[PDB]
RNA sequence: UAUACCUCUGCUUC
RNA sequence: AGUAGUAACAAGAG
């Protein structure tokens, strides 16, 4: 199970 | 943090990610209104490139002709149409000395094909300029109007069946003093009615004989229609494209078949090479030019492109090409192949609709036809069109057409012009300088390779190629073309970089719904995925996504969402009943709100074949009812694999014709259709195989039905009643 | 029905329009008036279909009773309208009419449907009955070749197929009988029985028949498998960077095993040659090789096909070896005599010099061509005897012709007229002998006349024949028609016989590396070893980069410890054996420069380290062979440039990125600090160093022939890559 | 003859070749940096980043569009009942009264109890639709005599300068959210390992796009054009109100039905493909137009309440605008989901190439990293004059956004720019690889490129991005210039 | 003519002549080939039998 | 002029 | 107005 992330959220 | 999508090119090189530089998810530019400004542009520019040659008035047509061939050579880089015959012939001799036997064999193969080729061949020409009505029509109708017209002038070459007598009638019809032809006009007739007043007026049409004088017919026979090209990608400003008449089609077919037979055996021509094979040609052609000069040999590849390709190549050169190529063939075939260039050498260009003038004060508009083009002060046109109309005068005809001796149209002699481009590649050297060039040609796009010891020589070898092409009427684009060291290049939107990269964006529009019908579009949509996985480098995940996205576009377009889902619609209301009625729901097609059972492995299998075992007997019996009404009378560019079921339907005919003067053609069509439908009932193979015979169409049906009657009686099918009745009917016929 | 046709014909002839149409229009012109219509060519059907589906009644219906069984509405939904269509003259309807018909319409006869569309159903069972294997990630070379897309029932040309279709569906309208009818009489008899009771339209049957008869051959990128039942699954079999082992269902052809069997054995041999004890590798691999489903042992045992490469493996495993040759249509087997090919220039009959490989020495073969059989005896360009049997005329004729051409007789060579250098239909130059085969099979009158005749055998069992394949007293010179019808293998893969003679040469297999027909597989570790050039090039350099930590460290310690690794044997099987030692001695010396001197280049160390496996070969002087580029087998692309980058290998020092056959690799974090302004001349020629920079007084850029002849301690100019002059000393 | 003609031909006939150097590559489009010009305005069909969707929790199954907009406005009735117009900004040639009357007519028509979504053919609807504005056709004989009639001088696009709203659109459309919008249907079951690799790859590739902003903007364009084309053929003469619909699912798995605004369909007797049907958009928003006024000269903005967006209060605006589309562009909107494939293929190629190098499925490695390898990193953009490393996911979305912007701003200026600029791209790659590239008439290349930079936002911003990228490559070329030498 | 010849041969259930015949007798169920010679009839007869 | 708040048309070319 | 962009639509026809 993939949940994308980022350094602006 | 400002995001920049161009910074992807720091990591991944441009060829590796070339798909991202093509905006093919977006919209292509369409044309609006008239293309007369674009057509006049081409007329002015075509003569602009050949105005220093020889002007003379044609005593046949009465038109202003210009001739650049064997004229003064250019002293500038402006597109030159001034080709030199000797240099073309030498380039052809070099091609013959390196490819001997091809020139005569291609002429014999074409000549042997021509003899077998029939008249019906001309029906597959798509849109054709009908000289009788002066409109673009279907090729089949344009051909029929010409045969019926020819019959009124006592020219029955089509009755023999072969193409030769028909093409003989065409060159013979030029000599006729007055060419008669049909033109339909209406008649009122009181048909008996039950309408208070006991009658009804229905306008029955009837044909009328109409005449044109010899000169006005020759002009129409030499004329070419024009219109703007829609959906031309990768370009800002639009341009014009032409359409030819029925006379010249037969002669072009031979010249292109002749030039095809030449291009097939040439190794430095990319035509008619299939896109998949073009890499097999290019990658190996590159491999040769790589390992050829080891010692400091700078092999350079030139990404080429030609400017004014059609507007500079002269028919007069193409005529000399046929005369050289048909050296060994007999005289009748030499005269046959010469006709098509001769017609293009004296051709006439039509200028489309015209120009629309308006007044913003009164809110009015009106089109000015090309005949009335000059029935108005030139100040009332806009600034640019005022300049065009002044330059058009010397080449303008009274009846509203433009004379145009030099230049070709967009897509006419594709093969034969490729030959001339290959002939430029065949020289390879000039003056025994230290270099050797080679390349691949395909109409206006070429790829030149140049090997030499130092790059200063390469650029002179390219310059020698540039100056050579000028003598052939071929102009290289200094602006668009560019040169680099061999290893990567571009050719017809195919990007080499130590191997041709995949360019998925080019094929992306094809993934959508095609527009044939539910049954066909499904097969087409899965096949496009299958093919793009193989050829255009699409992985399994992106391919499985395309399987989903197509079904999405397929279900909204054809309004056939899942039967269990609760999407509302006229069809969906019946789909939800079919979902509740059917037991084998996985057997239902998507067109009937069924589930999508496709995946990577079964793309090549039709949907009806996949789910056949899962269907209910009543569902497959209704879905595949042999005599169902939705599939019409079928008859045997890419093809597909699909089953002929109820979803293999055809749409309604365009009804706009109903309220125009061309209603006649509906009764004209259905009259033929009734005869052909009965002829097909007499001859079941007529749908499959082309029937042959110069005898009467009725005779074939009469004899066949007589034998069917005689055999059905003597075998024991018809009684004496039905046999004597059948012979009594046939006796009257 | 005949009465209804004639009645409809009479009613139609009442119309003066139709009567004149039927009398004036010809049977040829039927093809024109059928395509006459007001219909226009849809230039944007994707758009027009989306537009037409938002309208009420876009579909058109055929006028008939079945159309009338559809109601005008259904529970408020408007199915169809009264207004007719222009083309069909039937009621126009909506897309809901289709869904209604499928739900509440008449249940029709679908008997025969599975036999009509058999061609498609055979795809379903070829997928249902199939079994998938392993998916593996790694490079693949794709060769773009013309291949058959779908498997056929019996392949024919269009002209031949149409007549067969015509005989099946419309026998009364076939016209002139053709020879195809007699050839395919059982295929007609079969299709006539299968497609008898169905109600589906003939035009549909002719379309399905034409699919399973006429061939669709198109260019596609392929690797490994090239059979039709594999091509149809080509999308799943392979990619540019991945492979998928696939085993289709149903029966497979015997000839298809023969094609792959040869390529399999050759590829086994080409690898095991370079490594010492070839027999050990050849048996290790061949035991665990698979052709689709069958192992190579079983295929070699059951199939009596073979060739040079095939037999060599049969010996290495066990069981007999069949020395059988195939000359186009003629199939041979070797009774005795081992000939040897020699290239000579023969001035053939028409008057042209031709380079042809003549077979010296005496030979004897057991021959067979189609149905005719016999025994052949030949020598260097001479038919000594030809004892054949009686059979069909075309088989007896072609057997004698194929024996005359295969024997390379001077009476055959001096019997050519006109030209015999014609290409095939695609445009490819055929080989010298096959050109003569294609010519004399057609034009045999020049051969029979130039051959000569002699007395027939007067023994009771023997007979003679003449030009027209009939018994005669004056037989052809050397022709006779008769009424009567252990081994071991070396370390270096040459077969020896008990008497000491050698019958199979390891250096006798063909170098032509063609594509197989079925799925070639190697049930072993290290499959890549039996791979294509670029597959091995890319894998090899990956094995280098993967172990660059220890290999670069051990190069400062272990002198010649690294140069021979397990992985590099595969890379050597690529290299031309006539240059392997020359490259190795050069690559080792350039590498030893960077070792013993203080000038290292990791991008070069990675480039040349694989070339150093094969035992080196220096010059007479002791200096190695200098090179610009190290060429590899197959294709002009495959070479590693020493100074410049190359299609197989290049390095980008801005990003510190290495390109190996397209794929990107990063060297960042594995490079020394002093490699900024470290010229490349110090690892281009063995025993050379950069002193200064291009001095015009030294002259031009000196070639290898000059550089090798330069004396030690002598300056000269060298050009690295375009635009980088350097001044180098020995 | 060839050689004898080449002797007598003039020397002026030549190719004038010159070897390409980096200083010869001058930034393309010098006029876009000039402040004397007006900055390019927002000209898309619908809003993208500034949108504001009114949510409504449902079962997750299709309902009628009017009933959906009714129940959405039932939940957020404070804005629906607002009949008091608070006008913030106004388009030059617009009519406050007509537009607001239209908005109220739409709101009330959709809110009513009856079935039909038809709108009364009022005087304000006839202005916003442009009734009767077509000119009357007359005979050629009359127009020839009428000397006041003339051929119109053609409207040429204006020369606009760079605007930062494009940059911000790109920045925001590429970012992640908590809301999945795609409607991807089912497929057959996986059997072959390739299908299991592809399915496992989709979990990484697809949901990377699905969760981002551009995915919802795309689905909005698609589903809207899908119904806008259906009304345009079914109800031709009837003015109709169409809602801007899109179903959405959050990370917890609850179906939110979003409503971004309401639109007025014009009169749609569309014969030709290029025939226009004017559409009037009334769209919700949280953006104050006075912040970036240069962005909204085509829009007319109201202020119709407030909402608790991210906990705190936010002012709700109503962006009103008269717009237009045609049969072609509505179709290409229905076929706009293909913006996935163009970006998903491009990056799956990098995953497959990386799997070739290391011989196993490098999908998880590229995205997240793993035991052996680190995560794939790309130069994603700038920040105060220096590079920034973005992850594989971001580089995926940046392309997907770029592919969406190719459609939303797709016209002849884009085609002409992309094509002619792609030539100047390839030359730069040759210079990057050091393949000594030569050019024959570079001014011709620039003249062909620069004529396509007029008033397309994406073209003008790509020309700016191209010159920033071209500038950063020139600093890297200082590495290669002095290698060896 | 070929349609007649094939329809007769197929209906009567016999082989189709490889060349085009001239007549066909319904009572005999046999195709007929007419020949008009100048000199002897026996010369033209056995040549057709080939 | 009238029928005509009617009728036909949505790629059907003048 | 607006769509749009080197010329059109913003209904046409009887």
């Amino acid at each position: 199970s993939y949940s994308p992330t980022s350094p602006s959220y | 943090m400002n995001i920049n999508p161009y910074f992807l090119f720091i990591d991944v090189p441009i060829q590796a990610a070339i798909s991202t530089t093509f905006p093919y998810t977006g919209v292509p530019p369409y044309s609006h209104g008239t293309g007369t400004g674009y057509t006049i542009d081409t007329v002015i520019r075509t003569h602009e490139y050949s105005n220093k040659g020889k002007q003379y008035i044609s005593d046949v047509t009465g038109c202003t002709m210009v001739d650049p061939t064997n004229g003064p050579l250019p002293e500038d880089n402006e597109p030159s149409a001034y080709a030199q015959l000797d240099c073309v012939l030498e380039a052809l001799d070099r091609m013959d000395e390196e490819h001997p036997g091809l020139f005569q064999a291609a002429s014999q193969n074409a000549m042997e094909t021509l003899m077998v080729t029939t008249v019906d061949k001309l029906t597959q020409g798509r849109q054709t300029f009908d000289w009788t009505v002066c409109r673009n029509q279907p090729a089949a109708t344009a051909l029929n109007t010409t045969i019926t017209s020819f019959r009124l002038n006592d020219l029955n070459g089509a009755d023999k069946g072969g193409l030769i007598p028909f093409c003989q009638d065409i060159i013979d019809s030029l000599d006729r003093p007055e060419m008669t032809f049909f033109s339909v006009k209406n008649i009122k007739k009181k048909l008996p009615a039950k309408n208070r007043k006991g009658f009804l007026i229905k306008r029955i049409p009837m044909k009328v004989k109409d005449k044109i004088t010899k000169v006005e017919y020759i002009k129409r026979a030499l004329s070419l229609n024009t219109m703007t090209k829609d959906a031309e990608r990768g370009k800002l400003k639009r341009r014009a494209i032409a359409t030819a008449g029925i006379q010249i089609r037969g002669f072009v077919l031979v010249v292109e078949n002749l030039a095809k037979n030449i291009c097939e055996n040439l190794e430095q021509s990319g035509l008619p090479v299939g896109g998949n094979e073009k890499k097999a040609k290019l990658s190996n052609a590159v491999a040769k030019m790589l390992s050829n000069c080891p010692p400091g040999g700078i092999s350079m590849t030139v990404t080429g492109d030609n400017t004014k390709w059609n507007e500079c190549l002269n028919p007069r050169i193409f005529l000399a090409m046929t005369e050289r190529i048909t050296r060994d063939s007999p005289i009748w075939f030499r005269d046959f192949c010469s006709i098509a260039p001769v017609l293009f050498s004296n051709k006439i260009a039509r200028l489309g609709k015209g120009f629309m003038i308006t007044s913003k004060t009164k809110r009015l508009k009106a089109q000015i036809p090309c005949p009335d083009l000059f029935s108005i002060p030139l100040e009332r046109y806009n600034e640019e069109t005022r300049a065009k109309l002044k330059k058009l005068k010397p080449f303008f005809n009274e009846e509203g057409t433009a004379s145009l001796s030099p230049g070709m149209m967009m897509g006419m002699f594709n093969m034969l012009s490729t030959v001339l481009g290959v002939a430029a590649l065949g020289i390879k050297n000039i003056g025994n300088k230290e270099y050797l060039w080679d390349g691949l040609q395909s109409s206006d796009d070429f790829a030149l390779f140049v090997n030499a010891k130092d790059e200063e020589t390469c650029m002179e070898g390219i310059n020698d190629f540039y100056r050579t092409c000028k003598l052939l009427g071929i102009n290289m684009s200094k602006k668009k073309s560019y040169c680099n060291e061999t290893g990567m290049f571009e050719f017809t939107s195919m990007f080499y970089r130590d191997g041709f990269v995949s360019n998925f964006a080019m094929e992306l529009p094809s993934f959508g719904v095609a527009g044939v019908n539910e049954s066909a579009d499904m097969a087409i949509g899965m096949t496009i995925i299958k093919n793009n996985m193989i050829n255009n480098g699409m992985g399994p995940a992106t391919a499985q996504t395309a399987i989903q996205l197509f079904i999405a576009d397929y279900r909204y377009t054809y309004k056939c969402h899942r039967g269990d889902s609760k999407v509302e619609g006229k069809r969906m209301k019946i789909i939800k009943e079919l979902w509740e009625n059917t037991k084998g729901r996985d057997g239902l097609l998507v067109a009937d709100g069924g589930p999508n059972i496709y995946n990577l492995r079964n793309l090549h299998i039709p949907e009806i074949v996949l789910k056949y075992n899962l269907m209910d007997p009543e569902y497959k019996g209704r879905l595949l009812h042999p005599q169902n009404p939705f599939v019409g009378h079928l008859s045997i560019k890419m093809d597909y694999d699909a089953v002929s079921g109820t979803h293999s339907w055809r749409t309604k005919r365009n009804r706009s014709i109903l309220n125009t003067d061309q209603r006649n053609m509906i009764l004209e069509e259905q009259c033929y259709a009734k005869c052909c439908n009965l002829f097909e009932a007499c001859f079941n193979s007529a749908s499959y195989r082309k029937p042959v015979g110069q005898h009467s169409m009725l005779e074939a049906m009469a004899h066949r039905l007589r034998m069917d009657a005689r055999l059905d009686y003597e075998s024991g099918r018809m009684s004496k009643d039905d046999f004597e009745k059948a012979m009594a009917h046939l006796g009257e016929i | 029905m005949t009465l209804a046709k004639i009645e409809l014909l009479k009613q139609l002839l009442r119309d003066n329009e139709a009567k004149t149409v039927l009398k004036q229009t010809t049977v040829d012109q039927y093809n024109i008036i059928r395509k006459f219509n007001t219909s226009r060519i849809e230039k944007n059907p994707s758009l027009r279909m989306k537009w037409a589906m938002c309208s009420n009644f876009p579909l058109a219906l055929t006028k008939g009773d079945m159309a009338n069984r559809i109601p005008l509405e259904y529970k408020g939904i408007q199915l169809k309208t009264n207004a007719e269509d222009i083309g069909t003259k039937g009621q126009m309807c909506s897309i809901a009419a289709v869904t209604w018909w499928n739900t509440y319409g008449p249940i029709g006869d679908t008997e025969g449907f599975e036999r009509v569309y058999e061609s498609f159903f055979l795809r379903k069972m070829r997928l249902d009955n199939a079994t998938w294997g392993r998916i593996t990630f790694g490079p693949v070379e794709r060769v773009r070749k013309r291949v058959l897309l779908n498997p056929l029932t019996k392949e024919m040309p269009p002209d031949e197929a149409s007549n067969v279709i015509m005989e099946i569906l419309f026998p009364k309208e076939a016209g002139i009988p053709r020879e195809s009818t007699w050839i395919h009489r059982e295929l007609i008899k079969e299709k006539r029985e299968k497609l008898k009771g169905t109600m589906i339209t003939p035009i549909v049957l002719a379309y399905m028949l034409e699919r399973e008869l006429v061939a669709r051959r198109r260019f596609l990128p392929v690797a490994g498998a090239t059979s039709a039942e594999f091509i149809e699954m080509l999308h799943c079999l392979q990619g540019e960077n991945w492979r998928q082992i696939y085993h289709p269902g149903g029966n497979k052809l015997t000839e298809s095993r023969s094609q792959s069997m040869i390529v399999a054995c050759r590829k086994i041999i080409r690898r095991s040659i370079v490594a010492s004890n070839p027999l050990e590798l050849a048996v290790e691999i061949a035991n665990k090789t698979v052709i689709d489903t069958e192992p190579l042992k079983s295929c070699l045992a059951a199939i009596d096909g073979g060739d040079v490469a095939c037999d060599i493996i049969r010996a290495a495993l066990g069981l007999k070896i069949r020395q059988r040759q195939r000359f186009g249509r003629l199939e041979l087997k070797r009774i005795s005599g081992r000939g040897f090919k020699n290239d000579e220039e023969i001035l053939i009959g028409n008057g042209t010099i031709q380079k042809i490989g003549i077979w010296d020495g005496e030979e004897e073969f057991h021959v067979r061509c189609g149905e005719c059989r016999g025994i052949l005896k030949k020598s260097k360009m001479k038919l000594e005897k030809l004892l054949i049997n009686s059979a069909k005329k075309e088989d007896m004729r072609d057997l004698i012709i194929l024996c005359m051409v295969f024997s390379q007789d001077t009476r055959m060579f001096q019997g050519v007229r006109g030209e015999i250098n014609f290409l095939n239909r695609a445009g490819q130059l055929l080989s010298p002998m096959y050109q003569l085969q294609r010519y004399f099979l057609n034009r045999s009158n020049d051969l029979f006349d130039q051959w000569g005749y002699e007395e027939s055998p007067k023994a009771s069992e023997l007979h003679g024949i003449n030009e027209s394949m009939n018994a005669s007293d004056y037989t052809l010179k050397g022709v006779v028609v008769t009424r009567n019808v252990k081994v071991s293998i070396t370390k270096n893969l040459s077969l020896i016989k008990r008497t000491g003679e050698v019958i199979m040469g390891a250096n006798d297999v063909s170098e032509l590396e063609s594509q197989a027909q079925l799925m070639i597989t190697y049930d072993t570790p290290k499959m890549w070893e039996m791979g294509t050039t670029k597959e091995l090039v890319q894998n090899t350099y990956q094995w280098v980069l993967k172990n660059l930590v220890t290999l670069k460290a051990q190069f400062l310690l272990g002198k010649e410890d690294m140069f021979q690794w397990d992985a590099f044997e595969a890379f050597e099987s690529i290299i031309p054996q006539k240059m392997a030692g020359q490259y190795s001695g050069f690559a080792r010396a350039v590498l030893k420069q960077m070792r013993d001197q203080e000038v290292m280049k990791t991008d070069q160390f990675i480039k040349l380290l694989p070339f150093c496996f094969s035992p080196p070969k220096l010059r007479s002087n002791g200096e190695p062979y200098q090179f610009l580029k190290l060429v590899l087998k197959g294709g002009g692309e495959n070479f590693i440039e020493v100074r410049k980058g190359s299609p197989l290998f290049s390095y980008n020092p801005q990003t510190e990125v290495l390109t190996i056959c397209g794929r990107m690799m990063s060297l960042k974090g594995k490079i020394e600090d002093e490699e900024r302004n470290r010229s490349m001349g110090n690892a281009v020629l063995a025993g050379f160093l950069v002193s200064g920079k291009y001095d015009p007084d030294l002259g031009d850029f000196k070639t290898i022939e000059e550089l090798e002849k330069l004396k030690p301690g002598e300056k000269a100019n060298i050009l690295l890559y375009q635009g980088k002059p350097v001044k180098v000393v020995k | 003859a060839i050689e004898r003609n080449l002797a007598r031909m003039s020397p002026l006939v030549s190719v004038t070749p010159k070897k390409l150097t980096w200083e010869d590559l001058r930034p393309i489009g010098p006029h876009i940096y000039n402040h004397e010009l007006p900055e390019v305005p927002y000209n898309a069909f619908l809003l993208m980043s500034d949108e504001l969707g009114l949510a409504n929790m449902t079962e997750g199954k299709s309902k009628k569009p009017k009933t959906l907009a009714k129940e959405c406005l039932e939940k957020y009735s404070t804005l629906r009942d607002q009949t008091d117009p608070i006008l913030i900004m106004k388009s030059e040639k617009a009519n406050e009264n007509f537009l607001w009357k239209l908005w109220r007519d739409c709101v009330n028509t959709i809110s009513n109890e009856e079935m039909s979504n038809e709108l009364q053919k009022t005087n304000y609807a006839k202005w916003a639709t442009g009734d009767g504005l077509t000119y009357q056709k007359i005979m050629k004989e009359v127009a020839i005599d009428d000397e006041t009639m003339c051929q119109e001088e053609p409207k040429i696009p204006n020369k606009c300068r760079v605007a930062a709203w494009v940059q911000t659109e790109m920045n925001l459309l590429s970012t992640l959210t908590s809301k999945r919008a795609l409607d991807l249907p089912e497929i057959g079951p996986d059997v072959a390992p390739v299908e299991h690799v592809g399915s496992e790859r989709r979990k990484y590739f697809v949901n990377e796009i699905n969760y981002c902003k551009a995915s919802t903007v795309m689905m909005k364009y698609v589903l809207f054009h899908t119904s806008l084309l259906n009304e345009s053929n079914a109800s031709m003469g009837k003015y109709k109100v169409i809602p801007i619909t899109n179903r959405v699912v959050n990370e917890k798995g609850e179906s939110f039905d979003m409503l971004y605004g309401l639109a007025v369909k014009g009169q749609s007797h569309l014969r030709g493909d290029t025939d226009v049907v004017t559409v009037v958009t009334f769209e919700f928003s949280s953006t104050d137009p006075r912040v970036d006024s240069g962005k909204w000269p085509k829009y007319t903005v109201f202020r119709i309440g407030s909402l608790f967006v991210s906990g705190r209060e936010k002012s709700v605006y109503l962006y009103c605008r008269v717009n237009g589309t045609n049969k072609i562009q509505m179709k290409w909107g229905m076929e706009a989901r293909r913006c996935l494939l163009q970006s998903m293929q491009q990056m799956e190629a990098i995953v497959e190439q990386e799997s070739s190098i290391q011989g196993y499925d490098m999908t998880k490695a590229c995205f997240k990293g793993d035991r052996v390898n680190s995560p794939k990193t790309f130069s994603i953009g700038t920040q105060e004059g220096k590079l920034v490393k973005g992850s594989f996911g971001k580089a995926l979305r940046v392309i997907f956004t770029k592919c969406l912007m190719h459609y939303v701003f797709g016209n002849a200026q884009l085609e002409g720019f992309s094509a002619e600029s792609r030539r100047l791209l390839l030359l730069i790659q040759a210079l990057k690889d050091r393949k000594g590239p030569w050019v024959f008439d570079l001014e011709g290349m620039y003249s062909g490129i620069e004529e396509c930079i007029s008033n397309n936002p994406w073209v003008i911003q790509s020309a700016y991005w191209f010159n920033e990228w071209l500038g950063f490559e020139k600093e890297g070329s200082k590495v290669l210039e002095s290698v060896d030498e | 003519a070929w349609m007649v010849q094939r329809s007769l041969a197929q209906e009567h259930g016999i082989e189709t002549p490889k060349y085009l015949a001239d007549l066909f007798d319904y009572k005999t169920k046999r195709f007929i080939e007419v020949g008009i010679t100048k000199g002897l009839a026996d010369d033209y007869f056995w040549k057709k039998k080939e």
